């Protein structure tokens, strides 16, 4: 069998040149862009590292750049496991928070009152 | 700063212009409510839109058809 | 940790075997230096070898030692043929490359902070 | 319903419903999820450690041959806890039938090749360990395949981006032809396609 | 089904032979057979004189690019930028803004004659129907610096020509 | 006939009694396994179906119907590598029970 | 003993493959040979793209099937959708999948035949190639890379001709045929350069997982083309070849009967295709027509959207092969469940073709070597699966 | 101004212009400055062919070539127009069958002495010798003094560049040895009294330049060029011959590029350890090379191996 149960916290190294120490992740959740109201792009944490220099490219103008990362974006299922892979490649990080909106009370036929002030017109 | 590329290239550039051949059109009239522009011909050119020319006698060139239509 | 190592079991059959293959290295060092037709001196050779060993030394943890091992003799299977024509022996020395600064003064003239 | 959509028979369904439910039955200790998919395939969750006698099960047989060993691939995913995929695909040649062998894995934890098993793996193995580093046990000649000599990143993971580093150019500043940090002329412009609104009704997560 | 291809005993008997012996000995093959399927050299060559000779096309064939624009110079281009979203090197490059009239244009326009795979799905994207693959392989310059083609490339390019263009897409606009 | 039709093998030498000591050679050794697993439940199933058509009846040919594997010789080898089968099967132990039952959340596709 | 690399060496047939030769004085019994050449970075560029955009670059993964790859795209695409392609759609599949046969099959001869160092049949077959590349700029779109079988079948409908062009060439190819009968088969020299030559006919013969030719006319009969259909392709009457012994000249007598079934295939194709139309029409996945996109208002929102993203592909693995005309052809598309798709593995031959070149080639000459290269049919840029 | 890494296809803000630039001095550092990345007009005289092996060093927009004589005045004016620095290296040895080789060194580095210094320009560099003196020796070794002084009036701030004697790969001082395989083997002359000179290595020139290009501060403050460690001893002669083990010219041979028995023998036996208050290449550091080492290189003969 050979198991020999052991601990140590996973951290791999060597596969990348430098670029451990020098930069410093971010896992978020895209929140709606509000041009629209579909919330079908929520419910995955997402990651996007650091942005650095975006030049000019003096013969059009095009934006050629260094900064060899720059675009990596995986898809993660929960916080649980978002923290679990920055730690085992070992990077630096920083987590925000999922915001869940209020459920909220709505109720149409308290729009035509009495007394109250919740009255619309002009419909 | 730019100026050096060129020495001896003699600077091949476009000579007619776009940026104003709308206003030698004898601009379109009618006298109705909503005509359609298929201009350009038929299946080609820029699609089928619907223009109201009631208001300073005219129609903006539908954007897409380009040509200057009113009354 | 239930996983199966590869070879060693704990450290003891891994630190004899970082020491075992550098010794085949270092008369590999005096062997190809002749061989590839390159000129510097051997002695720099020497001090490259032990600067790959020694940079890793931070590890608390087997089979990763180990994981290095198949990839520390997989590179003298090109080595000791002939199967990196002049090119990537001396990619090993990053020769012709600009300076890196490395000092916050020097970084801070030129750079968007890279 | 109409012209212009696939027809589905049942005949396969049935027979391939029928055939893979007594594997599970007759090795009741490595099988640990089967499954039909809904167009005559299927698939034999394995945990790794029957990854040699499940295949010299299916290597020979009287109701079952299955000696055309086609596919050796290998799939990453991450948010997992146990990353990869390494998954087979094997044909039967007197029966016509296709089946898969889904086994999962992870990094360190070596896996038991196929090599007495068959002998078709010998280079397909091998490519595993140049793209992902996935160790296979007890191989003849583990080597350097498709990817040239100098690379230490097993690119075909999620976290290698698209470009490397290593952009190549020459210079006479003396002969060679000498590596440099990574520079393009141009951004690779990545776009955003996900539209909103869940076309699809079938396969809804649990809400939670 | 089957066939059993190159199975067949030999004959062995007295007379047949002497046509495998006669064969080997005195070579009455490789002689009537190969001495004579080479000459068979009396055909005429089918040569093209290609600096003055030139070989068939089809009406859909594709080549350099080109811009199109209306009867009395309009700009067909509306910058849709549907061109740039299919296309698979990314060889477009469209910045655009409010021109003064009112309706908008283009300010940079790029197709990376080096990256352009080809695939001519730009032709097959516009709704306005503003770019066309035009006709005509007439290229090879000497440097890298110039096949980056600007605007006033493609619509100079696009107006050493029209009747060679709107004659093709006349004749297959039916098809597609 | 000569060619055994699948190139690679030969006619080698007797039907009707090469395969008859072949399937008894198994069904000796299919006794020595502890019955528990239904694996002796259908190997013995088969092999008694298959050897009371094989036992004993003319021709070649007719054994060729009722006996779904290819000509009569490659027949051997669809019991052959059996053989090699059914003696590991004392080896490893199949008909323990599962082991490693993965983390509870793995199979499910859409991440 | 010498390790000499005879390969890098631009000696005609494909400046490629370096491997080395460990070589016992003058037979090889050891071969070791080195691939990578073109890596080109295939299966990790596909994760950024869409179905649709990704699609040429299966076409530029030959250098010769046009026609017959893209068809183990669409076919591996159609069956993730629920679409059967319309019938006027599967016709033309067929043709133009059995006319890339005429394609392979020729250059894998006469590439054969020019390694080995015959001049004058890599000058007489590729004279009539010519006319066969006036097909493929009339219908798609180019020289020979078309992006023409889409996932929604056929483009468009190849315009008026084609017909009496097709049944003009193809009742005048036969005697082209005949000529390199004359030329090799009865000929001697050549028969005394290949025979008993990668005798390779046991069950490792299959263990290797070889495809076919170098496959059942070594014996044993199998083939992806009456036991698998496609589309209309059962409905047509043909016959498979199947070689003696397992040699090379016994997988060579293959490809002669097999373009003698190519011709009988179109002469029975062509009487048999009925009128109708191109596309799928339900239009969540094919575009709309030209004449459609500048009227209504339905079909523009069904269009400006279906290029910015792609279709909507439901989630599920799967996995096929077809016949490419030197062997099977593995794509095991991983679906994720948008415009773009997940991982893309493809199997090409080759892997198990050349592989195998450990057991087929020791025990002979280096001369043998060359030899053995151009029967199996095999070409750069395909081995980068 | 600059942006980004300067590894390749940046700005880094200069413009040069490297008159010259054919042979093996010029060639050299212009390697150099397409790595950085900058405009680099490089005009060329008379060879369209003998600068195809140039272009693979600047990317891609950083060169461009032109044409000019030197004699004219506007060729010389119209390309450098719109630059920021500007160096010079040009000249040869013996005088050509149609030209006149004095004014050369005297009038033709007046004539970008000219408006050029006047547009705008700042940092305009010539190069010198350590041995050019105003002595009545050589015919080509003085009369290089003479435009060290004469042209000096003009650019009243320069840092007008002197080196040593330089060996690299294409020399012509360290090819002159080795390329002697004669009835004879004859040092210069049958004497080990004044060799040898200060053999600067090529590595050590092209970092002075780019050192000094922005340094700043460095105008009319001349620079000497340190050789190595430290005089040098008559072993060269022998040091050759132990170890080795015993572009434009015509369609088949040039007439005449010899030996030349005048003049040319020596201006290379005349050393002239020269002042060393100049202050010149330590402190436009760093130049630190041995001959030992960098020997293997340029010496190529018959054994190869041993
Ligand atoms: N640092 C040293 O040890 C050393 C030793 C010897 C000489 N030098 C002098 O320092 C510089 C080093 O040159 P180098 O070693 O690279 O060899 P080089 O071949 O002389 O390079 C100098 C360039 O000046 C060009 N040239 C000569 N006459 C010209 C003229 N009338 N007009 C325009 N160009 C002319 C030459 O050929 P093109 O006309 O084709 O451009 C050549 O390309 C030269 O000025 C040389 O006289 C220095
Ligand atoms: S072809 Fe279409 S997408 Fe491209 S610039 Fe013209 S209008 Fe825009
Ligand atoms: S021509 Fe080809 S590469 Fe260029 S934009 Fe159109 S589809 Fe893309
Ligand atoms: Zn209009």
């Amino acid at each position: 069998i050979t198991v020999d149960e052991k601990l140590d916290i996973t951290t791999i190294t060597g596969v990348p040149e430098e670029h451990i120490k020098t930069r410093k992740a971010r896992i978020f959740v895209p929140a709606r862009n509000n041009m629209q109201s579909g919330v079908n792009n929520t419910k995955k944490w997402k990651m996007e590292f650091d942005t650095r220099e975006r030049w000019e490219n003096p013969l059009m103008g095009w934006a050629s750049t260094a900064d060899p990362l720059s675009n990596l974006v995986l898809t993660f299922s929960t916080k649980e496991d978002a923290v679990a892979f920055a730690e085992k490649n070992g990077w630096s990080y920083d987590v925000e928070e999922r915001k869940v909106p209020k459920p909220k009370s709505k109720s149409y036929g308290a729009n035509f009152s009495w007394n109250k002030r919740t009255r619309v017109s002009t419909k | 700063y730019r100026k050096v590329r060129f020495v001896g290239r003699q600077k091949e550039v476009n000579e007619n212009f776009a940026i104003d051949l709308i206003a030698e059109q004898p601009v379109s009239q009618v006298g109705s409510r909503v005509i359609s522009c298929d201009g350009g011909g038929g299946a080609l050119g820029h699609p089928r839109v619907y223009i109201n020319l009631d208001k300073e006698t005219k129609t903006g060139t539908c954007g897409y058809c380009g040509l200057q239509f009113r009354q | 940790t239930s996983v199966k190592p590869i070879f060693s079991r704990d450290m003891n059959e891994a630190k004899r075997r970082v020491r075992e293959l550098y010794r085949a290295w270092y008369r590999e060092v005096p062997n190809t230096v002749h061989l590839f037709q390159l000129d510097i001196s051997v002695k720099q050779g020497r001090d490259k070898v032990r600067e790959m060993f020694k940079k890793n030394a931070h590890i608390t943890d087997p089979r990763v030692v180990d994981l290095l091992v198949i990839k520390g003799k997989m590179e003298l299977e090109e080595t000791i043929k002939v199967w990196k024509q002049r090119t990537h022996v001396m990619r090993f020395f990053h020769e012709t490359e600009a300076p890196r600064p490395k000092d916050f003064l020097s970084k801070f003239y030129v750079g968007h902070d890279p | 319903t109409r012209p212009t959509v696939r027809p589905r028979n049942d005949v396969a369904h049935k027979q391939l419903s029928a055939f893979g439910e007594y594997v599970a039955e007759i090795l009741p200790k490595y099988v640990q999820q089967v499954q039909v998919s809904c167009f005559n395939e299927l698939e034999i969750c394995i945990h790794p450690d029957g990854v040699i006698p499940v295949l010299t099960f299916l290597r020979d047989h009287s109701n079952a041959q299955f000696k055309s060993l086609a596919d050796l691939t290998a799939v990453d995913i991450p948010t997992r806890q146990n990353r990869f995929e390494i998954v087979y695909n094997l044909l039967s040649l007197r029966f016509n039938s296709r089946i898969r062998v889904k086994t999962y894995t992870d990094e360190l934890t070596p896996i038991e090749s196929s090599v007495p098993v068959y002998k078709a793996a010998n280079w397909y193995e091998r490519e595993i360990w140049d793209m992902f580093g996935v160790f296979f046990a007890n191989h003849p000649d583990l080597r350097r395949i498709l990817t040239d000599y100098g690379f230490e990143g097993h690119p075909f993971r999620k976290d290698f981006p698209l470009s490397g580093y290593v952009e190549l150019r020459y210079d006479d500043e003396v002969k060679r032809v000498v590596a440099e940090p990574v520079e393009l002329a141009q951004e690779f412009r990545k776009f955003d396609l996900n539209s909103p609104w869940e076309a699809f009704p079938a396969y809804r997560q649990p809400p939670e | 089904t089957y066939k059993y291809v190159n199975l067949r005993e030999p004959s062995m008997d007295m007379k047949s032979v002497t046509d495998r012996a006669a064969q080997t000995l005195l070579w009455t093959e490789l002689i009537r057979g190969l001495g004579m399927t080479l000459s068979y050299l009396f055909r005429e060559p089918a040569t093209i004189n290609y600096p003055f000779e030139k070989g068939p096309l089809s009406p859909r064939f594709r080549g350099e690019h080109a811009l199109r624009r209306y009867p009395s110079g309009e700009e067909r281009c509306i910058a849709c930028k549907l061109c740039e979203a299919v296309c698979p090197a990314q060889a477009i490059t469209i910045e655009a803004e409010p021109r003064a009239d009112g309706s908008r244009r283009t300010t940079r326009y790029d197709i990376d004659m080096t990256k352009c795979i080809y695939c001519g799905f730009c032709q097959e994207a516009c709704p306005v129907d503003a770019i066309v693959e035009g006709p005509n392989f007439e290229f090879s310059t000497e440097t890298h610096e110039e096949l980056l083609y600007n605007k006033e490339k493609l619509l100079n390019n696009g107006d050493k020509w029209e009747a060679e263009i709107a004659a093709n897409i006349q004749a297959d606009y039916l098809y597609r | 006939k000569k060619t055994t039709g699948l190139v690679g093998l030969a006619v080698c030498e007797t039907p009707h009694e090469r395969l008859k000591i072949l399937y008894t050679k198994i069904l000796d050794v299919l006794g020595h396994i502890p019955k528990n697993a239904a694996y002796r439940k259908y190997t013995e199933q088969i092999t008694n179906e298959k050897l009371s058509m094989v036992k004993a009846e003319p021709d070649v040919k007719k054994l060729e119907e009722r006996l779904q594997g290819g000509q009569i010789e490659e027949v051997i080898l669809q019991a052959e590598n059996e053989l090699s089968l059914a003696r590991k099967m004392i080896q490893w132990k199949p008909w323990e029970p599962l082991v490693e039952e993965p983390p509870a959340s793995q199979w499910k596709w859409p991440i | 003993n010498l390790t000499l690399n005879f390969g890098p060496q631009h000696p005609a047939a494909h400046g490629v493959l370096r491997l080395v030769m460990e070589l016992s004085g003058e037979m090889v019994r050891k071969c070791d040979p080195h691939i990578g050449l073109l890596h080109r970075g295939t299966e990790k560029l596909i994760e950024y793209k869409t179905y649709l955009q990704a699609l040429p670059y299966f076409d530029r993964l030959d250098y010769v099937s046009m026609m017959c790859n893209e068809q183990a795209y669409s076919l591996a695409v159609e069956k993730l959708l629920n679409i059967q392609p319309p019938p006027r759609a599967q016709w033309i599949r067929v043709l133009f999948g059995e006319i890339t046969r005429l394609l392979n099959h020729i250059m894998a001869v006469t590439t054969h035949a020019l390694d080995i160092g015959a001049m004058t049949p890599f000058f007489w077959m590729f004279e009539e190639r010519e006319k066969m590349f006036e097909f493929y700029e009339r219908v798609s779109g180019a020289r020979m890379h078309a992006a023409y079988v889409r996932p929604g079948g056929v483009h468009q409908d190849l315009p008026l001709g084609l017909m009496d062009d097709i049944y003009e060439f193809s009742k005048n190819f036969s005697l082209r045929i005949d000529e390199l009968e004359e030329m090799l088969t009865n000929n001697r020299i050549w028969r005394n350069r290949t025979v008993d030559i990668g005798i390779v006919t046991a069950e490792d013969a299959l263990n290797y997982g070889f495809s076919g030719v170098m496959l059942r006319g070594s014996g044993i009969q199998w083939d992806l083309r009456k036991t698998q259909p496609y589309d209309v392709y059962d409905q047509v009457e043909f016959d498979v070849p199947i070689g003696s012994r397992g040699d090379c000249y016994d997988r060579y007598l293959c490809r002669v009967e097999e373009m003698r079934q190519s011709i009988r295939i179109i002469s029975q194709c062509l009487n048999k295709m009925p009128p109708g139309e191109i596309k799928v029409d339900d239009a969540k996945v094919s575009p709309p027509k030209r004449a459609e996109m500048k009227t209504s208002m339905e079909s523009l929102i069904h269009h400006f959207k279906l290029y910015t993203e792609g279709y909507q592909v439901p989630p599920g693995a799967t996995y096929t092969a077809i016949e490419a005309p030197k062997g099977e052809f593995g794509v095991y598309l991983v679906s994720d469940g948008s415009s773009r798709p997940y991982r893309c593995k493809i199997k090409a031959p080759g892997f198990a073709h050349l592989a195998g070149l450990d057991k087929m080639s020791k025990g002979h000459m280096l001369a043998d070597v060359v030899a053995i290269i151009g029967t199996q049919d095999i070409v750069f840029g395909e081995v980068d699966r | 101004i600059p942006h980004g890494k300067g590894g390749r296809s940046s700005v880094s803000g200069i413009v040069a212009t490297v008159f010259g630039a054919t042979g093996f001095l010029g060639r050299y550092v212009v390697n150099h400055l397409g790595r950085m990345g900058s405009q680099v007009i490089v005009p060329h005289r008379c060879e369209p062919y003998d600068t195809m092996h140039l272009r693979p060093m600047g990317d891609l927009g950083q060169i461009i070539f032109m044409d000019w004589n030197g004699r004219d005045k506007d060729s010389i004016r119209r390309a450098v127009e719109h630059s920021s620095v500007v160096i010079n290296l040009v000249g040869r040895e013996w005088e050509t069958q149609n030209f006149d080789f004095e004014d050369v060194f005297v009038k033709i580095p007046q004539a970008i002495a000219q408006v050029s210094k006047e547009a705008g320009v700042e940092k305009f560099i010539h190069i010198s010798h350590l041995n050019a003196d105003i002595k009545s020796s050589s015919k080509y070794l003085r009369s290089k003094a003479v435009g060290e002084k004469e042209v000096r009036e003009t650019f009243p701030e320069a840092t007008i560049i002197k080196p040593a004697e330089i060996f690299g790969r294409e020399d012509r001082f360290l090819n002159y040895f080795a390329n002697i395989r004669w009835f004879g083997g004859v040092p210069l002359i049958s004497l080990g009294k004044k060799t040898v000179k200060q053999p600067v290595y090529i590595v050590d020139v092209t970092k002075g330049i780019i050192n000094a290009i922005k340094d700043p501060d460095a105008r009319g403050k001349t620079f000497a060029f340190v050789g190595p460690s430290r005089y040098l001893l008559f072993d060269l002669v022998q040091y050759v011959f132990a170890v080795a083990h015993r572009i434009g010219r015509l369609f088949e041979i040039s007439p005449f590029e010899p030996w030349t028995t005048r003049d040319k023998v020596e201006r290379i036996h005349t050393t002239d350890k020269i002042l060393p208050h100049l202050p010149g290449l330590e402190d436009l550091g760093v130049e630190a090379t041995p001959l030992e080492l960098k020997a293997i290189e340029v010496l190529r003969r018959h054994r190869t191996y041993r």
